[PDB]
């Protein structure tokens, strides 16, 4: 029933999910969207799920990486979402893409490449 | 002290008075940056406390603060302490947790006894539009700034003003 506040970052693959965002924005979670590793800007429906709660605040757009993890030391929250795939040019996992110094300010932090932890994890 | 302390004050009193109930921007030139600026309690004149709006094309657009300030009873010789509500905003000179300013016309080498309260407020609010980020005291908005990462720094001070709210 209580879930704990959540930081995720929004490459590509999570985007991509399939979760029912209206179901979120009104918790307190956090979107960081890294458009330097996202093209385009982010996916429509997710802004527009958030928007329509008048949640619009909780999608912060970042220029560059080292912005992005400045964000989360700031905000603090519980859990730390991501998927560490997006950022390498080897396709697989490298633990290098988050900040040796990122275990001070976050409690949990999960790197997935696998779909359902990812939806377990957001979705408690 | 003392006594030279109280008439100053009460002389600066007037004229805060005095400007702030115009609305006239050529008397009063703190149109829509300083809202108010009173003793928080009539008797004590050594608290204050000032709302203020933050600056046009900054991410601190259409919110007020409010400004807490001390006098100490050796003003003007001396500045006052000036300082936000606690978890009340975040800037590269305010360390959020506390409330504490940094500005440079506050610092005993800098500090000349011709200012007064409301270009003090007004200097605070300066510092809103204006950040030196070369010695700040939140490190981790200041290293946004000192990355040029723009989208960061307006979308982490808005989402923090507009979760203060609810």
């Amino acid at each position: 029933k209580a879930r704990k506040s959540k930081c995720i970052i929004m490459s590509k693959s999570i985007q991509g999910l399939p979760i029912k965002w209206e179901e979120y924005a009104a918790d307190e979670v956090v979107l960081l969207v890294p458009t330097s590793h996202t093209d385009g800007s982010m996916k429509q429906a997710i802004g527009d799920a958030f928007r329509k709660t008048k949640n619009e605040h909780k999608i912060i757009y970042c220029d560059s990486m080292d912005g992005l993890w400045s964000c989360v030391r700031r905000l603090g929250k519980f859990q730390c979402i991501l998927n560490s795939r997006d950022f390498t040019s080897s396709g697989g996992s490298d633990a290098a893409v988050v900040p040796e110094d990122i275990g001070r300010f976050v409690k949990f932090v999960v790197d997935s490449d696998v779909e359902d932890v990812l939806i377990d994890t957001l979705c408690n | 002290m003392a006594d030279t302390c109280m008439s100053r004050i009460v002389k600066e009193y007037k004229v805060i008075l005095k400007t702030l109930a115009s609305d006239d921007p050529i008397a009063n030139p703190y149109r829509g940056i300083i809202e108010s600026l009173n003793p928080i309690d009539e008797t004590d004149l050594s608290k204050w406390e000032a709302i203020i709006s933050g600056p046009s094309d900054t991410p601190y657009e259409n919110h007020q603060f409010r400004i807490l300030i001390e006098v100490p009873s050796s003003y003007p010789m001396n500045p006052p302490k000036i300082s936000f509500m606690q978890n009340n905003i975040l800037h590269c000179n305010v360390k959020s947790a506390t409330g504490e300013i940094c500005l440079n016309i506050l610092k005993p080498e800098e500090w000349t006894p011709v200012w007064d309260l409301l270009h003090c407020v007004h200097a605070v609010w300066r510092l809103l539009r204006e950040p030196v980020c070369d010695s700040p005291l939140d490190v981790d908005i200041g290293a946004i700034i000192r990355c040029g990462d723009m989208s960061a720094y307006q979308g982490i001070v808005k989402y923090f003003l507009a979760e203060r709210e609810r």
